[PDB]
């Protein structure tokens, strides 16, 4: 909002730039495997139902 | 004794049910097996040659 009418009016990209280089291994974490939860039980009577 | 080493290690590999894998000796079935094991030791082969 501070251009002028005939000047340069580049702007730097650093928010996308973090966002961008953040998420592809939050995503391959969480994502990669196929599944994405693993219920365990506690004793070995849960072992069916979990 | 190796019952219980043997379900320490199955249950260290990630499996919580050791039934699946191994059987209680103290259950009936391995009490029967034990008996009919016992009782193929009836008599051996050379003792009545003896007699």
């Amino acid at each position: 909002g501070n251009e002028r009418p005939g000047k340069s009016a580049i702007v730097s990209r650093d928010v996308q730039e973090t966002v961008d280089w953040i998420m592809p291994s939050l995503m391959k974490v969480f994502t990669s495997g196929g599944q994405v939860v693993k219920y365990e039980p506690q004793t070995a009577e849960d072992v069916e139902q979990a | 004794n190796l019952y219980n080493i043997l379900k320490e290690v199955t249950e260290n590999a990630g499996y919580k049910d050791p039934d699946r894998f191994w059987t209680n000796p103290d259950s009936p079935e391995a009490q029967q097996a034990k008996a009919i094991r016992e009782q193929k030791e009836a008599q051996p082969k050379p003792e009545d040659i003896k007699a």
